[PDB]
């Protein structure tokens, strides 16, 4: 069925991380484009219709980041991690062409040396150690130490195709030494010693120039230094006097030396920054400095290379432009529209034909990082492409003349996914009308009779209308947006960490919607939640999105809306310290809203919806909510409670010992969820209650000393209603990652064994006795019993990255596990295997009413692979959203990538079987009637005839 | 009421299914009666036939029967001279109302072609030792036995028209001239078997074991009695003329 059903309902979106180290090389270029990022992925783009190549995946925990990465003619070369392990990868296919391993240093700087001819051998400088490696394959044998190190900070190697290798050394505040070596075997020929008391770094900032001149601004005299190190003997100083001398007071200034690699010699010009942004192009022959072009704003600029010629690619906050304090307005149209011109390198000439122009949508982003890929064409043309980088996460490129500027938008900002939810569309205009119709609050009986009569009378010229339009016959999504009878397709809302709002639908996954926050810092906590649904009418739906910092402790909450996007007038005031913790309150008030309400670190509950009537009720439950809080590094579970109108008391404290335990995850109950049987079945026919608590929490904690043998892993079972642990488990030769899913009754949690090397899935459930409680109103304060509890042990040839159940709304299908796997395909299994009621010898009753023998052996089928081909490379989390029809739910996997299905508890028993030949059907009914007609005739022959003879 | 179903499930199943079980009932009713058969007849058996029915309306109707007469009847049937019964003497898979055959067949097959279903749910409570009953082919444990499939769906349907059936269709009674030749045809059929001996002998008998009880003695019941029906009778005889 799978492979008759590839796509139909079905998507997968790849996405890349932020662009850090691309190049726009390959004089050729037929689609090639590399990208390598901060994220351990090296990818493929390609320039006509940009969909992926190749691309590969190695880390990202804490390791395996890009440091350098060199481009040749055909093949790239790229460092990872901090210079331990190097490989070089193809770009006509993808793949490894060589790999290197380096020794124990700190990765500063590489670069490529040529002997005579070509480049054969590339410089990688370590804090102490220097080495020389081959390009074509892989061997060291050019590797020696520099004369001092220990107070030497070396950067910026310079080669020179005759055959020197130049270093350089500057200290924060005392001298300066440049050293140079030989090609042909390692051979120190002379050190030059210059004292320059204002160099302070030299990581960014200074360049060389020319044929080996250093330059070096310097705002504090406002001077330049240049000095030959290839001859002369010592540096000279250069005022400013000739070109207009603006340093800024608190900038240090920057230069932007170009130097081609294949070429043995190398250009003297560069670009000078001033100030936040004042560019301009100064060449330097011999000690005479010639300025042109006179950049006023210039916010980019990007070198680029073809041949022969040179070409410097400026953009300019142009289109009625008005300059603020750092951003820049057009105030025409559209508002915040760049322009990109390209510039000759030897003289200052500006070409006619280029002149690309562009605007942005969203408000705040603005320019970053940009390159150019010029290439001859024709004979007297210039064309060349643009990358314009935004602010926070997205990717654009530009043509040089065509119907649009734009010719494809990746947006790189879907990577990382904090918090992710689902919401179901407004309603639908017939069915709105036939609600309104519907609608009575007082009326008779001829009223709600004329009713009636005006509905039948709207239906007939409604079916009168349908029937002519079939008689005719036989002779924008956003506004639309409407439901049908299952409700498949969901509006769903991704937030990003970088802090963009994102809004795709389920069934396409288009972009519908994309806003942009003012600042969001990274480690900042998110959380979205839904108040105000879709199905009433009266007020546009409310979403509401708390987020806070950890570094600075600010707390900021959002009223947005999921359908549109524009935000709501309504938003509170939050002052004294960051919100602590919220939760959304089931009650519903004013309109048909829930309330929401927020702890501050003094002790205090503040509730979003102010309202007379929401206070009445708040009032009214008093002492009905509890307040549990967590603590890691403090290691403190304590419990407080609401008194009367608002108060902060203390009911139940707990305290665990940091040193010896540690607190990692926390999982409870989810609101949405309703259990159909409240028991189940044994041996004869007698029945068993199980135990279900709506208020109960999970906490996991592991040992703070990792040994080969001691290792502690336990579980806590508390009630946050009560303090009082029901169970506590703890097991002795577990470590490593733990992973806890809270369900119905049953908590499934998973470990890893150091004795063997394999990982333990142990299942444990609650079960009440034969006898039930009261059973019509539920409290922790009153049941005063301990549930029992079961343990099993399995064994999972995985890691288990993500794992979740699938959640229903009523609750009468099965109960699948989903799990994810390293590979990226994601696995469902069924909780009926992972049983605790599984006996070791296999005894009469228990085979005959319905169990499996007990093995502890689970082999992953290929055949319950939902992912036949699209695979996820990095399984951050699934969420699983419940569907409408009964045996439907929707499964949405996010991480690297994004990717959507829907999961099937047990087959279908909902929707018509697809293999049903209507063909059949239809001929047996005809031929009924044809026979009943046919022997009608032949029963009334057959009696007149007897009755005649 | 829970489990949305769609729309175009009902329109597939419930109509079809109804359809077919109505046309299969009127083709096997139609097939019956056309399969019918007359059977050879023998004017002898015809002969004792009509006889027994002769000695039959004898034992019923003898209270209205002079009494001589009524013993000349009984001397002539009896005769223990001669007798007519006693002289004239003659000389000598399991298909069991198919129609079960037909309707497992047919449920079979609509089983059969309908594997995953859910037709209609039953408001009446029932208990879940009949799941295996009713579903047969879904795989449910939570599920009630409310909902049943189409098996139970249309076993209950042939049930349910079958008191139905016989309001389109009725009895015939024409034929006067035929009439007759029906009543020998009948009764003769009754009479097929070759067991004339003995149902001589047991006639003989039970002819002998009645009595006479003359109805036409109680005459004076009548004299003594008012006669105003006949011409309440002759008074709505009067306003019809004659054409
Ligand atoms: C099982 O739990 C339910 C819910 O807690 C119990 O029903 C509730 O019982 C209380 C105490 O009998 C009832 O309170 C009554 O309030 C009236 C005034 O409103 C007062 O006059 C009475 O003296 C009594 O205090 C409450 O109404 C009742 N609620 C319902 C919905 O019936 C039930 O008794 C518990 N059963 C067992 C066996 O524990
Ligand atoms: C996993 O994905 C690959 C693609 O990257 C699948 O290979 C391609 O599969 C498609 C169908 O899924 C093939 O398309 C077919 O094309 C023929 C005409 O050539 C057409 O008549 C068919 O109706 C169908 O559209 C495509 O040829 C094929 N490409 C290659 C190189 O094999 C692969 O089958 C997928 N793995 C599965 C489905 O297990």
């Amino acid at each position: 069925v799978y492979e008759d059903q590839v796509g139909k309902f079905d998507w997968r979106q790849q996405y890349v991380g932020k662009v850090k180290f691309a190049s726009l090389e390959f004089s050729p270029g037929s689609k090639k484009l590399v990208v390598a990022t901060e994220k351990n992925v090296i990818a493929a783009l390609n320039s006509r219709t940009g969909e992926i190549l190749w691309r590969h995946v190695d880390k990202g925990t804490a390791e395996g980041a890009v440091d350098a990465m060199l481009l040749h003619g055909q093949d790239v070369i790229t460092v990872s991690n901090g210079g331990r392990i190097m490989r070089s990868w193809e770009t006509n296919i993808g793949g490894l062409n060589w790999e290197i391993t380096l020794d124990s240093g700190s990765f500063q700087a590489l670069g490529l040396v040529g002997l005579q001819e070509s480049v054969r051998y590339i410089a990688v400088l370590k804090k102490t150690t220097l080495a020389l490696h081959h390009l074509s394959s892989g061997h060291l044998k050019w590797v020696e130490h520099l004369p001092e190190s220990d107070s030497i900070h070396y950067q910026m190697v310079y080669s020179y195709g005759s055959g020197v290798v130049w270093a350089l050394g500057v200290v924060p505040f005392s001298h300066v030494n440049i050293v140079k070596f030989n090609v042909e075997d390692g051979e120190i020929v002379q050190q030059v010693r210059v004292s320059t008391p204002w160099l302070q770094h030299l990581s960014g900032a200074c360049g060389v120039v020319d044929e080996a001149v250093l330059v070096c601004p310097d705002p504090s005299s406002r001077s330049l230094q240049t000095l030959a190190l290839e001859t002369e003997w010592e540096l000279r100083q250069i005022p400013l006097q000739s070109l207009d001398l603006e340093f800024g007071s608190g900038f240090q200034p920057r230069v932007l030396p170009t130097q081609p690699n294949p070429v043995d010699a190398s250009r003297a010009q560069f670009f000078l920054h001033l100030s936040p942004s004042h560019y301009a192009l100064l060449q330097y022959h011999y000690g005479t400095l010639s300025l042109l072009k006179n950049f006023p704003q210039t916010a980019l600029v990007s070198f680029a290379t073809t041949g022969e010629k040179t070409v410097a690619a400026v953009m300019a906050c142009r289109n009625s432009f008005s300059e603020k304090s750092s951003s820049k307005d057009s105030l025409a149209c559209f508002n915040q529209t760049y322009t990109i011109n390209l510039y000759l390198v030897e003289t200052g000439r500006r070409l006619l034909d280029t002149t690309i122009t562009f605007s942005l949508e969203q408000s705040g982003t603005r320019p970053e990082r940009l390159y150019i890929q010029v290439f001859l064409k024709k004979d007297d043309s210039v064309g060349y492409r643009a990358l314009v980088q935004t602010e926070d996460h997205l990717l654009l490129f530009l043509q040089q003349l065509a119907g649009k500027v734009v010719l494809w938008s990746r947006e790189e900002s879907l990577a990382e996914v904090v918090c992710l939810e689902m919401v179901d569309l407004p309603l639908t205009g017939a069915q709105a009308e036939l609600e309104g119709e519907f609608g009575k609050k007082a009326d008779g009986l001829l009223g709600m009779f004329l009713k009636r009569l005006s509905s039948q009378l709207i239906l007939l010229q409604a079916w009168t209308s349908h029937l002519w339009k079939m008689f005719y016959d036989a002779r924008i999504n956003i506004d639309t947006l409407a439901r049908d009878e299952f409700n498949l397709q969901k509006m769903m809302v991704m937030v990003t960490a970088s802090g963009k709002l994102f809004g795709i639908e389920s069934s396409s996954g288009t972009i519908l919607w994309k806003q942009y926050l003012p600042n969001v810092k990274p480690d900042s906590s998110f959380k979205l939640m839904v108040q105000r649904t879709t199905a009433h009418f009266p007020h546009p739906p409310q979403c509401t999105l708390l987020v806070k910092d950890k570094e600075s402790g600010m707390s900021s909450l959002y009223v947005f809306n999921p359908i549109f996007g524009k935000w709501s007038q309504v938003a509170p005031p939050v002052l004294k310290r960051p919100i602590l913790q919220s939760l959304l309150l089931p009650v519903m008030d004013q309109d048909y809203a829930k309330v929401l309400l927020l702890i501050d670190d003094e002790y205090k509950v503040t509730a979003f919806p102010a309202t007379r009537n929401v206070l009445r009720q708040l009032h009214e439950l008093a002492p009905s909510i509890f307040f549990y809080l967590v603590d890691a590094e403090q290691g403190r579970l304590c419990g407080y409670r609401l008194r009367k109108d608002l108060t902060t008391e203390l009911s139940w404290e707990l305290t665990i010992p940091p040193e010896v335990q540690r607190i990692v995850k926390v999982k409870g109950k989810r609101s949405s969820e309703h259990v159909h049987s409240q028991g189940r079945v044994m041996g004869d026919r007698s029945v068993l209650y199980k135990s279900l608590n709506p208020n109960l929490l999970a906490v996991v904690t592991e040992s703070t000393d990792a040994h080969h043998e001691r290792t502690f892993i336990g579980i806590f079972l508390i009630d946050g209603v009560t303090g009082r642990i029901i169970h506590s488990s703890v097991q002795k030769k577990a470590k490593g990652p733990v992973h806890i899913v809270h369900s119905e009754n049953w908590v499934v949690y998973q470990y890893w064994n150091t004795k063997a090397r394999r990982n333990e899935f142990t299942v444990l459930e609650l079960y009440e006795g034969t006898e039930q409680y009261n059973a019509t109103a539920f409290s922790s304060l009153d049941r005063p019993q301990l549930p029992q509890v079961l343990q099993q042990s399995y064994i999972f040839p995985s890691s288990i990255s993500a794992m979740e159940a699938t959640i229903t709304e009523r609750g009468i299908t099965s109960r699948h596990l989903l799990i994810g796997l390293p590979s990226g395909a994601i696995l469902s299994l069924p909780k009926a295997l992972l049983d605790p009621r599984r006996p070791e010898i296999p005894t009469e009753q228990s085979r005959e009413e319905n169990l499996i023998p007990y093995s502890p052996d689970v082999q992953i089928h290929a055949e319950r692979f939902i992912n036949y081909n699209q695979t996820v490379s990095r399984m951050r989390g699934i969420y699983t959203a419940p569907s409408g029809l009964e045996s439907t739910c929707l499964v949405v996997a996010y991480g690297l990538d994004i990717y959507q299905t829907r999961v099937y508890p047990s087959k279908q028993f909902d929707v018509l079987k697809d293999d049903y030949d209507y063909v059949l059907i239809s001929s047996v009914l005809f031929g009924l009637v044809f026979a009943t007609m046919i022997t009608k005739r032949l029963a009334q022959v057959k009696l007149l005839n007897r009755a005649w003879r | 009421p829970e489990l949305l179903l769609d729309s175009n499930i009902r329109l597939w199943v419930v109509l079809p299914i109804v359809i077919i079980t109505f046309f299969v009932g009127m083709i096997r009713h139609y097939v019956s009666i056309l399969l019918q058969s007359d059977k050879k007849l023998t004017q002898e058996q015809v002969s004792d036939s009509q006889v027994l029915i002769r000695s039959r309306v004898l034992r019923e109707n003898g209270k209205y029967i002079p009494k001589q007469s009524f013993l000349t009847r009984k001397y002539y049937f009896n005769n223990p001279e001669d007798g007519f019964f006693k002289k004239t003497k003659r000389k000598v898979m399991k298909g069991n109302v198919t129609n079960v055959l037909p309707m497992i067949l047919i449920g079979g097959w609509i089983n059969m072609t309908f594997s995953g279903f859910v037709t209609t749910k039953v408001p009446f409570p029932l208990t879940l030792r009949f799941k295996p009953m009713l579903q047969q082919g879904i795989e449910l444990l939570t599920l009630d036995a409310s909902w049943v499939s189409s098996a139970s769906w249309y076993f209950l349907n042939v049930f349910g028209l079958r008191s139905i059936y016989s309001l389109i269709l009725g009895q015939d009674n024409a034929a006067d001239q035929s009439r007759m030749m029906q009543e020998q045809m009948t009764g003769a059929a009754m009479a097929m078997p070759a067991d004339t001996n003995k149902a001589f002998k047991t006639e003989w008998e039970a002819l002998e074991l009645t009595d006479h009880q003359w109805a036409l003695d109680d005459v004076e019941e009548e004299l003594m009695a008012k006669d105003l029906h006949f011409e309440g009778m002759f008074k709505k005889e009067l306003q019809t003329s004659i054409f």
